[PDB]
């Protein structure tokens, strides 16, 4: 992972293929499956974290200072200072992808060689990886800095397009995925009750 | 070796103890890097305690709470440390591993 | 509404199992109980088989294992195997007649499909052994065959690079002389035929007991005869091996063409055309003789007086189904219907190949033009203004008590059940010759899209066609 | 201001992800134990 | 001319922050 | 408009199938 | 609607074909 | 950031403001100013500072501009809180062009 600072904001970029490249280069010359797994299209993760130019009519508030705290007591956090001395502190994850919270049913009992009925072996991967695949995000709404230039309210078409885009991202990447996750949790709870 | 239930819990606790970050007087590790690792390790300990992993054994639960730097529990075990300065050092180990010499007086008092 | 062709049903010991994608479960219907006129409750014999861990992918196909103890749930993004629960009690019902039975499910190769988002499963097939542990073969979009055992779900037993749209097994055969230096034992293996989208067919001998270097070599492309100007097309979508001697391969195209290929053994070149191959491994490569080509009526052809209104080539993927009762018959399911194809020359080919090299009369009897029998059984797109009702499940019951019957389930859950059949010459053969049919009117499904009567013109054209055939 | 709001929502999302995994993951562990006990009872 | 456009952009950012807060609170209520 | 025309064609095909079945059964009765 | 009518006439035609073959067999006897 | 203190360069004062981040975690009911120190350049940069670079040894800070570089020697930490020069509000730091 690395971070990009520019006059209009801050981005984070995480190389999601890195661990597969490492696995492939650690695999001997005969592992065609690791090369096919690396060649399977995997984009990096880009997150626009901070936008200091949310509107076209606004001047950016340039980043004047940027740092990543890695301390055992303070935890992991990004610090950004803008040209108007706005201090913005954000917790960062220790990984490009957060580990999913263990499902209450992931008892890692290393003692059940329970013969999973062969009819479930044809589902390539644990059902959890499939749900993680559905919930995978490609974009997010950045933190918008309101540059404190007192002297006009921003403007209408471009404002409506920006609001439409932002609302669409919230609908697709947040609400719809939360509703699907809730339905899956409720289905699992009903099955466990029965 | 006493019971299967105890074995599974001991394994978890053993893992936590094994993963506890310790500063080495010769490692390229910066104090910040260490603090991040330590925080992560602590979060893991907290997760196991919240999940009620050790609810069947009061002693293992107490150890895990000690690992989290629970002051109430540390004080409950006051008979084992026998002295305030042993208590101080234990407190520093689990709550403040990167203590600066200038701050030591505050913790000692 | 682009409802894809699926096969979401199987029959086990006279119970119909129907996959419910919304409940992630099988509904079971005991077919033998429906034969008994029991005056009492329209619900006596339905059980639900619940997946303990449901598939995380859309199930497109259900495959019963040769051992009849496992069901593979197959989708383009994964495979899961369901362990069939034990039968016991007075009616031989699952878990003694429990209404809802929890079935153990086992994901196969899950990490490969989750890590490789561009990877697609093209086909899954069971290894055709009834005596061995069930092995699943996965054909994937990277041209790799992966063999899995239900004991090791993460590591394939065998990985074979084909450096492919369909594959099917022929019957257990003795390997040709040359596939193994110096063993006096006739080694037997299953021939796996492998079809590419280009129509190119390859052969591989698979034995799971013997890891010999020759067992698992890819052979071909198998030369096709006669030569065709189009090389037999580039839209190949399915392969079926018929359990015939010699092996008959059926290749199906998306355009609705069916090629009937007789597998011929390779000849040892008689020693007089030694001009230059420097590969000192004469692997006798078998050839494919295209005996017949047949076009399916995928949509009902109407005589329009406009010979130029754009043949909208109604192309769609065909799925081939072996008939368990008649080895020279098979069935084709596609988005618009179901066809049956019967090889009427098969018994004459068998007679000719059983006749010694001097029987010119048997060759003349085989060379006498005999087309296969094609029957359009079910049409789910009877009119051009109508969307098809795609087949979601297809099976052939062969049971001594139930008899012989086709079951079809459509995408609108319409269950359709049809019984299937199992002076030179006597005057009777002449009358049979006169009464010989070349076409029939299919069963027309009225897709229950309430919201318009069809155009009167298309209805009159359909009635005209049907009346003309009669 | 926008950057502080983005950082707040990122931290809230990471906390919700952790809570969701705990709620799941635990149910999946119980389901495995229940299935094993069902096989033993059978 | 600049003041009205800046006010329009600042209003659109405030509307989007209010919309996202509502979606987060619905997601929290659902979860 | 399409539904009434499709229903009329389907009814005419059913009438013709019923007529042909009657002619076949007369031919069988005569033969 | 047209497809349901076509399917009905196909089933009626197959039933009439079976009846005709039975009658032809009886006439021959 | 040095050992959990945030150092912020002030271009008008030619100095670092230091904020101890670990003290902000303690809910101390008493004075919003306990832990700010100012590190004064003994010889200020004659150019606009665009970048601050901590040395790998964490004993020096390079003040980098398009027209020059100056290195600030980080003062010694001592006392009860491990503060710069024992907790002096204003510390003179040696600077080296």
């Amino acid at each position: 992972r690395y971070h990009c600072t520019h006059v209009a904001g801050v981005h984070s970029v995480g190389l999601t293929w890195f661990n597969k490249l490492e696995k492939f280069l650690s695999s001997g010359e005969e592992d065609k499956d690791s090369l096919q797994e690396l060649a399977a299209e995997q984009k990096c993760l880009v997150e626009h974290i901070l936008c200091t130019k949310p509107l076209r009519c606004r001047l950016p508030s340039p980043i004047q200072g940027f740092w990543i705290i890695s301390d055992l007591f303070l935890g992991t956090s990004m610090i950004c200072i803008t040209c108007d001395f706005e201090c913005i502190v954000r917790p960062l994850l220790t990984t490009i992808r957060p580990p999913s919270p263990p499902l209450l049913c992931s008892q890692s009992d290393k003692s059940s060689t329970e013969i999973l009925p062969h009819v479930l072996a044809d589902v390539k991967g644990p059902f959890e990886e499939h749900i993680r695949g559905i919930l995978r995000r490609n974009s997010a709404n950045p933190l918008l800095l309101n540059s404190s230039s007192k002297d006009s309210s921003p403007p209408p078409e471009e404002c409506l397009q920006l609001l439409s885009r932002a609302t669409q991202v919230f609908r697709e990447e947040y609400l719809l995925k939360q509703d699907l996750a809730n339905e899956e949790i409720q289905r699992r709870v009903k099955l466990l009750i029965a | 070796s006493t019971s299967a239930s105890a074995r599974s819990m001991c394994r978890v606790l053993d893992d936590l103890l094994k993963k506890m970050p310790m500063l080495h007087t010769g490692g390229t590790q910066t104090l910040t890097e260490f603090e991040l690792k330590w925080q992560h390790w602590r979060e893991e300990c907290e997760r196991h305690l919240q999940n009620g992993t050790f609810s069947s054994n009061v002693h293992m639960e107490a150890v895990c709470r000690v690992l989290l730097g629970d002051e109430e529990v540390l004080l409950e075990k006051r008979d084992l440390m026998t002295t305030w300065y042993h208590f101080l050092v234990s407190r520093l180990l689990f709550k403040h591993p990167t203590v600066k010499p200038t701050e030591l007086h505050f913790y000692a008092q | 509404k682009d409802k894809q062709l699926r096969n979401l049903l199987c029959v086990l010991d006279g119970d119909l199992l129907v996959w419910d994608a919304e409940e992630c479960a099988f509904h079971t219907v005991t077919l033998r109980s429906l034969s008994v006129e029991s005056t009492g409750s329209s619900s006596s014999g339905e059980q639900k088989l619940l997946c303990t861990n449901p598939p995380l992918f859309d199930v497109n196909e259900v495959l019963l294992s040769p051992t009849q103890h496992h069901v593979a749930l197959v989708g383009s993004k994964g495979v899961m195997v369901l362990e069939i629960p034990k039968r016991w009690g007075k009616k031989s019902e699952f878990e003694g007649g429990e209404k809802t039975v929890n079935c153990r499910t086992i994901p196969i190769a899950e990490r490969i499909f989750t890590s490789s988002t561009s990877l697609l499963l093209k086909q899954a097939i069971w290894y055709p052994s009834e005596t061995q542990e069930p092995h699943l073969i996965l054909l994937t979009s990277d041209n790799i065959l992966r063999l899995y055992n239900l004991q090791d779900l993460f590591t394939p037993v065998k990985v074979i690079s084909l450096s492919a749209v369909a594959c099917d097994f022929g019957p257990l055969a003795v390997l040709p002389k040359g596939f193994g230096q110096h063993s006096k034992e006739d080694t037997v293996a299953y021939p796996l035929y492998i079809l590419y989208e280009t129509g190119e067919t390859y052969l591989m001998y698979i034995d799971l007991q013997k890891s010999n270097i020759t067992v698992g070599k890819l052979l071909g492309p198998l030369p096709m005869y006669p030569a065709a100007e189009d090389n037999y097309g580039y839209d190949a979508c399915a392969l079926l091996c018929l359990p015939c001697v010699p092996n008959i391969i059926v290749i199906a195209t998306e355009s609705g063409l069916l090629y009937h290929c007789v597998v011929l053994e390779g000849e040892e070149d008689d020693e007089q055309t030694s001009n230059k191959s420097w590969n000192s491994s004469c692997d006798l490569i078998p050839s494919l003789y295209v005996f017949e080509c047949v076009e399916l009526e995928l949509a009902l052809k109407f005589a329009t007086e406009e010979e130029e209104s754009l043949e909208l080539d109604f192309a769609c993927p065909i799925k081939l189904h072996r008939d368990p009762i008649c080895p020279s018959r098979y069935h084709c399911t596609h988005v618009a219907g179901v066809h049956s194809v019967g090889l009427t020359w098969f018994n004459k080919l068998e007679k000719f190949l059983s006749s010694g090299e001097e029987d010119k009369d048997s060759l003349q009897e085989l060379a006498a033009e005999q087309k296969c029998l094609v029957e359009h059984i079910l049409c789910t797109k009877p009119l051009r203004c109508r969307l098809p009702s795609p087949i979601q499940g297809f099976w052939i019951i062969s049971d001594l008590f139930l008899g012989t019957s086709m079951i079809c389930i459509t995408c609108d859950f319409e269950c359709i059940v049809r019984p299937l059949l199992t002076v030179k010459g006597p005057f009777e053969e002449h009358i049979r010759g006169i009464l010989r049919r070349n076409s029939a009117n299919p069963l027309l499904l009225n897709s229950s899209s309430k919201d318009s009567s069809p155009p009167p013109e298309e209805c009159l054209q359909l009635l005209s066609r049907a009346t003309q055939v009669f | 201001q926008l950057e502080n709001l983005i950082n707040k929502w990122s931290l809230e999302l990471e906390d919700q992800e952790k809570h969701f995994l705990q709620q799941a993951t635990q149910v999946n562990a119980w389901d495995r134990t229940l299935m094993q006990n069902g096989e033993r009872i059978t | 001319k600049v003041t009205k456009e800046s006010d329009s952009i600042l209003n659109g950012i405030r509307e989007e922050i209010a919309h996202f807060q509502k979606e987060l609170d619905d997601l929290k209520a659902r979860t």
